[PDB]
């Protein structure tokens, strides 16, 4: 199962 | 910068004339990911060729398997045609059953 | 033995040809189990191994939600990185990300990974301590400041030590008949003359899983590393792998040479020679 990202995750 | 694909052409099972098999073209070690791969029977492009989902190695270079079912014979010649941004002309690698 | 789970993300810009493409694939060891492609007619997480098919609707929809979000996220990130490197909007660029967990032969976390690259060059990596970053340059230093502000490393650590391991152990059990089955290589030596007084010995390994294998030629018990032609391990297309090693020998001296095979699936390491 992949990792969920927090909203508006960006480099 | 950019990395040119390594190309291997080979069968899934030991080649036997008149026995159905799979023809593989494995491209690897390349960057960027855009690549054109065709399997050829006697110089002509085979239609229903499938490929694996894009993935990459630890050094970030991409790899893909292209494959189709085929029945090897004595005189039929098979090959893989590869085009990539690192290549000025499409590369043909012929299938050698000892390779 | 040891096991690992990895996800591989590829985000590719293509100016003049639509929005950047996002692809994700998941692997347990050398077995792919899921894919996602934002270019698909109907983009969704699709099964790629039979043992994952049993997962219910909430799994597949959670996966798709994540990858659909990442599609939008990585399109923003591609823009960001173009800015960090003062690059024109005319070129195509790629962000790649690789993350996951390694288990030891006992089943506990050996280490975690979360690594990213830009145009095939290392960009930023989560350190082994799972608490700090290594930035490749002053551009990646900006991403690092962002991620430290959003406490990303803390969230990666939680996943890598928790859910990653938990899910990997679940997959290893559900797919145990394949994921925990090592297939030994079928081995043989071929012989091809190249002149009157030189010939090629080629050592074959076929039908093995997992991909990890060692093929070495020895002459008089001494390794022939600089003389051995060694092809890249290649997929057969049926889950298994193929590899060969070749050495050119003087004719008549073939019995002086020995091929050695090491693979997890073998009862014992194999020693082979040419049988005329």
């Amino acid at each position: 199962h992949p990792v969920g990202e927090a909203d508006y995750f960006e480099y | 910068i950019q990395r040119t694909p390594k190309i291997q052409v080979y069968s899934r099972h030991p080649a036997e004339n008149g026995k159905s098999n799979f023809l593989n073209c494995y491209v690897s070690g390349f960057h960027p990911s855009d690549i054109e791969v065709d399997l050829l029977k006697n110089g002509e492009r085979i239609e229903k060729v499938e490929h694996s989902d894009l993935s990459f190695s630890k050094d970030w270079s991409f790899y893909l398997l292209y494959y189709t079912e085929f029945t090897p014979t004595e005189k039929d010649e098979y090959a893989c045609r590869v085009n990539h941004v690192t290549l000025s002309q499409p590369k043909i690698v012929k299938w050698d059953r000892d390779m | 033995g040891s096991h690992s789970m990895r996800y591989f993300y590829t985000a590719m810009s293509r100016p003049g040809r639509g929005e950047p493409r996002f692809i994700a694939v998941g692997y347990v060891d050398d077995t792919q189990f899921v894919r996602f492609d934002s270019d698909a007619a109907s983009p969704r997480t699709e099964p790629r191994a039979p043992w994952i098919e049993q997962e219910g609707p909430e799994y597949w929809d959670r996966n798709t939600q994540i990858f659909k979000t990442n599609t939008q996220t990585y399109r923003e990130s591609l823009r960001n990185l173009r800015g960090y490197y003062n690059q024109s909007e005319a070129g195509s660029h790629i962000i790649q990300r690789m993350y996951g967990c390694d288990l030891g032969p006992d089943g506990r976390l050996l280490r975690g990974h979360d690594q990213s690259a830009y145009d095939g060059k290392d960009y930023i990596a989560l350190n082994e301590d799972l608490s700090s970053w290594t930035a490749a340059d002053t551009a990646a230093q900006i991403t690092q400041r962002k991620w430290e502000a959003a406490r990303v490393a803390e969230q990666r650590r939680a996943y890598l030590e928790g859910l990653c391991v938990e899910w990997l152990r679940r997959y290893l059990e559900n797919g145990k008949e394949t994921l925990q089955r090592a297939d030994p290589p079928k081995t043989h030596v071929t012989h091809h003359p190249v002149s009157d007084h030189e010939a090629t010995l080629r050592c074959w390994a076929l039908g093995f899983y997992p991909a990890e294998i060692t093929l070495t030629w020895q002459r008089d018990g001494e390794d022939q590393t600089q003389d051995t032609e060694l092809v890249e391990t290649r997929p057969a297309g049926d889950r298994t792998f193929q590899k060969w090693a070749a050495v050119v020998v003087p004719s008549g001296e073939e019995q002086r040479y020995t091929c050695h095979v090491q693979h997890e699936g073998l009862p014992k390491p194999l020693t082979l020679r040419w049988e005329p």
